[PDB]
């Protein structure tokens, strides 16, 4: 009957320290997830999750107002389950991604700041009458059913 | 890279 498809932006920016930290820490990141655009994803979004490696103190990180977002510094990249939580009451209640939080990437000096932007489109089939509403008022749009 |  009905299809809504929305889009979410994930992303990070990591840069070389001018100095690394006493903890041998050689490099600022922040991974962040956002609407695209003007696009207020809070209508539909309860909370994000980011799941740190367990290097980091009390790894688990919640957001549940925007901005969801992680700053931190390390020393390498690693694997980031990320869970983005929907105000609503049935399935799918959340989104798990899996967030490759990389400090280097090839054909950027290091000195040099990396962004990475990764745009992922979440479609939800039949949703209630009251999601779909908050599904919209954050970008979302109606589409072909199934 | 250095990675974990």
């Amino acid at each position: 009957q009905c299809t809504v498809q929305v889009r979410l932006e994930l992303g990070h920016r990591a840069q070389l320290r001018k100095k690394p930290t006493t903890e041998g820490f050689t490099h600022d990141w922040m991974v962040f997830v956002r609407g695209p655009e003007q696009c207020d994803i809070q209508h539909f979004v309860e909370k994000v999750v980011f799941w740190l490696h367990d290097s980091f103190p009390k790894p688990r990180r919640v957001c549940k107002e925007p901005p969801y977002k992680v700053e931190e510094s390390g020393y390498a990249g690693f694997i980031m389950p990320i869970e983005v939580h929907f105000k609503n009451k049935e399935e799918p209640r959340k989104v798990c991604f899996t967030y490759d939080l990389f400090l280097n990437l090839e054909g950027n000096p290091p000195v040099n700041p990396l962004n990475h932007l990764r745009c992922e489109k979440l479609t939800f089939n039949n949703p209630t009458t009251e999601f779909r509403y908050k599904l919209l008022r954050a970008g979302g749009v109606m589409v072909m059913p199934e | 890279a250095a990675r974990k």
